[PDB]
């Protein structure tokens, strides 16, 4: 069957087409699962397929998002450390871990994280877990006068979505631990009472995400 | 700080970041105490595993 995915693939106008299948989920799924050597090459060879022959950056964006989100990178990663009688394997997962970091680049701007911070998109978009974003970056979240962490700060009042409030508060951890002097600006805001709240809420995705954020805005003066 | 107005202005800072920290710091304590529950339930099944 896979093979037979494989061959649709291949053509540049059915990469278009075919998304609406969930096509990337299923064989990520199966990829991880199975151990068969067959089996990970003709997906590693569809995903290749995929990525290279998909008529937009954007169509190549979606496929390759959605695998990062379908944990393909981390399976890539060990898929790398196994061996094969075949290095066309080897060379799909190399292929297949540079256009992921190519996403996770992409995903990594700013712009992005402002724009799905301004559209409210707080998913666990994978954005959200790069350190490199985070470690090199956090700074930039007081521009426009500190205009990002008032979306945060104002997503932790408004939002219902355990999603949004726990990755809120997520970037508010990450904020504080890249860039302390933040603490005095989370505390201007008076977000440090929204995530001493959500330590409480109903899910234990916020209360989990609300403790390490207010752990961190209370680590040290 | 030099004055009782200022001294008091200080420490209602500290009173409040002790608060804070202590309320914290109790469910800090708690969520160790259901991480160490977890794992001494999975130690046993773990390890035979």
């Amino acid at each position: 069957m896979i093979f037979s995915i494989w061959l649709l693939a291949f053509s540049p106008q059915m990469c278009e087409h075919l998304r609406r299948y969930n096509i990337i989920p299923v064989l990520s799924d199966i990829l991880q699962e199975s151990v068969k050597e067959k089996v990970t090459r003709i997906i590693l060879a569809a995903f290749r397929n995929f990525l290279e022959k998909s008529t937009e950056r954007e169509t190549r964006q979606e496929y390759a998002l959605a695998m990062i989100q379908c944990k393909v990178l981390k399976q890539l990663e060990n898929l790398e450390q196994q061996k094969y009688d075949d290095e066309d394997i080897s060379e799909d997962i190399k292929f297949l871990l540079e256009k992921l970091g190519e996403s996770v680049q992409d995903l990594s701007s700013f712009d992005e994280y402002s724009s799905e911070l301004k559209s409210g998109r707080l998913e666990w978009s994978p954005v959200h877990k790069s350190e490199k974003f985070w470690r090199e970056n956090a700074v930039r979240l007081n521009e426009k006068n500190y205009e990002l962490l008032k979306i945060l700060t104002k997503l932790l009042e408004v939002s219902d979505d355990p999603q949004v409030l726990a990755v809120a508060a997520h970037d508010v951890g990450e904020y504080v631990r890249h860039y302390p002097r933040g603490k005095r600006v989370i505390e201007q805001l008076g977000g440090k009472q929204l995530v001493m709240n959500h330590m409480h809420h109903e899910d234990q995705q916020v209360r989990y995400n609300a403790l390490l954020a207010v752990q961190k805005l209370m680590v040290h003066n | 700080p030099e004055t009782p107005q200022e001294r008091k202005e200080m420490a209602s800072g500290v009173n409040t970041r002790i608060d804070d920290l202590q309320m914290v710091l109790n469910q800090t304590e708690d969520h160790r105490q259901r991480v160490l529950q977890a794992a001494a339930k999975n130690i046993r099944v773990w390890f035979i595993k």
